[PDB]
C-alpha cells in the first residue's frame, strides 16, 4: 500500500524513465531545428536557392 | 505541389479544426514544420498533411 502510495502522488521518482525520453526528445528538435540555419549561405530553405 | 504568395511546399490539402484571424498567412504546428494556409481567393482554412 505504501507502494501504491508513492507512486500514485509523487511524480519525482519516475524521473529516471522521464529522462531517457527527454533525453530522447530534446535531441529530436534540436535535429529538425538545423533546418532554420543557413550555414552561409544565402537562405536556410533549400527551394528558394 | 502548391505555390502560395511568397511560401510554397508539397503534400495533400485537406480540411481543418483550426481558426483564424484577420492577418493570417501562415501555419506551423512546431519547429518550422508549416502545415496550414488560410487559401487567398475562399479565404477558407486548410491543413497541409
Amino acid at each position: 500500500g505504501k507502494i501504491q502510495d508513492s507512486l500514485s502522488s509523487t511524480a519525482s521518482a519516475l524521473g529516471k524513465l522521464q529522462d531517457v525520453v527527454n533525453q530522447n526528445a530534446q535531441a529530436l528538435n534540436t535535429l529538425v531545428k538545423q533546418l532554420s540555419s543557413n550555414f552561409g549561405a544565402i537562405s536556410s530553405v533549400l527551394n528558394d536557392i | 505541389n502548391f505555390n502560395f504568395n511568397g511560401l510554397t511546399g508539397t503534400g495533400v490539402l485537406t480540411e481543418s479544426n483550426k481558426k483564424f484571424l484577420p492577418f493570417q498567412q501562415f501555419g506551423r504546428d512546431i519547429a518550422d514544420t508549416t502545415d496550414a494556409v488560410r487559401d487567398p481567393q475562399t479565404l477558407e482554412i486548410l491543413d497541409i498533411t
